[PDB]
């Protein structure tokens, strides 16, 4: 989803 | 970056026969990166009309494709698929062997 | 089946100089392709890729393709923030892949969530099975790692893979019971062809099944000739159906000694085949 690394 | 080498594999849906509507299939697995030139042969020259899957892969993160088109089968006529990618020293062709 | 499983394979692939990365998307019920999404396309949508698929209403289509934009996002900023945790030029080309999606067990419930990540062909993150912790594969995803542990990006996760995920499966294996419920055994036969006056090889094919899942194998005298069989990777007919084939050569008087044997879930029990001229 909306989690970047 | 790691990079595996394609394998290959050409082969039809349908069992052969000589005159019978068909359709020939260059699978090609087992590679990265994803960017791979895949041509069907006909007598050596380049078919028309070939169709490819979606990019997807396997358990080990490497990709596959299937290409495929339309083909009746004749004695006279020679199939095979040619396949580029990074990893070749240069295209490697595959001839199809209808009798298997 | 008594298990069914879904996943999202998605693959972004940076090109410098040439645009934005590439973002390739498609899912799979089983071993069956359902939808895909290409950023490359004239307009990016996802789009279905199997006929029990386009029933589902235009609010459906409309939510996959806000997400899978949402995800092309995320994964090209991925993608810069992983070139500078590698110290990577700018100038070179990488790719990022993810894996998600559920296993249904015959109980109804999560037989097992996952999401992982690879980075140019290497593992590099994992949702553990227990879906509350992390597996990173190098010291740069454990910067990952910290920023996922610390947003609570795992239970976000669990929530999905438990929740909407099942959810989803159970309605597409509804959609698609026809086809997607249907084992398909393999057509099995033998074929024979001298390599010489006193060699044969001795080909065991198995074709049109569903699912891809099967064992093939050559013996003699009741052992698996394993070390002596080429096998073939088990490969698409283009029909949704997969074909498989192993071989071995033997000394022609010895060729009734062979027997193939084959396992496929669509079998009510193994088969065994021979050579029969
Ligand atoms: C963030 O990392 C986006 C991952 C998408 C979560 C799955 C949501 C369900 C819809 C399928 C979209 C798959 C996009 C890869
Ligand atoms: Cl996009
Ligand atoms: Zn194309
Ligand atoms: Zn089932
Ligand atoms: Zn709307
Ligand atoms: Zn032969």
């Amino acid at each position: 989803g909306g989690a970047i690394s | 970056a790691i990079q595996r080498t394609p394998k290959i594999q050409v082969y039809s849906r349908h069992p052969p026969e000589n005159g019978k509507p068909n359709f020939l299939n260059c699978y090609v697995s087992g590679f990265h990166p994803s960017d791979i030139e895949v041509d069907l042969l006909k007598n050596g020259e380049k078919m028309g009309k070939v169709e490819h899957s979606d990019l997807s892969f396997s358990k080990d993160w490497s990709f596959y494709l299937l290409y495929y088109t339309e083909f009746t089968p004749n004695e006279k006529d020679e199939y095979a698929c040619r396949v580029n990618h990074v990893t070749l020293s240069g295209p490697r062709t595959v001839k199809w062997d209808r009798d298997m | 089946a008594g298990s069914h499983s879904m996943r999202y394979f998605s693959t972004t692939v940076s090109r410098p100089g040439r645009g934005e990365p590439r973002f390739i998307v498609v899912g799979y019920v089983d071993d069956t392709q359902f939808v895909r999404f290409d950023s490359d396309a004239a307009s990016p949508k996802m789009e279905p890729r199997a006929p029990w698929m386009e029933q589902e209403g235009p609010e459906y289509w409309e939510e996959q393709t806000r997400r899978v934009k949402d995800a092309a996002q995320t994964f090209r900023v991925s993608l810069g923030n992983l070139r500078g945790y590698y110290n990577q030029s700018e100038a070179g080309s990488h790719t990022l892949q993810t894996m998600s999606g559920c296993d249904l067990g015959p109980d109804g419930r999560l037989l097992r969530g996952y999401y992982q990540q690879a980075y140019d062909g290497r593992d590099y993150i994992a949702l553990n099975e227990d879906l509350r912790s992390w597996t990173a594969a190098d010291e740069a995803a454990q910067n990952t790692q910290r920023k996922w542990e610390a947003a609570g990006v795992a239970e976000q996760w669990r929530a999905y893979l438990e929740g909407e995920c099942l959810e989803s499966l159970r309605r597409y294996l509804e959609n698609g019971k026809e086809t997607l419920q249907r084992a398909e055994p393999p057509k099995t036969h033998v074929t024979h062809h001298p390599v010489s006056d006193h060699e044969a090889t001795l080909r065991c094919w198995a074709l049109g099944f569903y699912p891809a899942e099967i064992t093939l194998t050559w013996q003699r005298d009741g052992e698996d000739q394993t070390q002596d069989t080429e096998l073939v990777e088990t490969r698409p007919g283009g029909d949704g159906t997969f074909q498989k084939w192993g071989a071995v050569v033997v000394p022609s008087g010895e060729e009734q000694r062979y027997t193939c044997h084959v396992q496929h879930e669509g079998l009510p029990e193994p088969l065994t085949l021979r050579w029969e001229p």
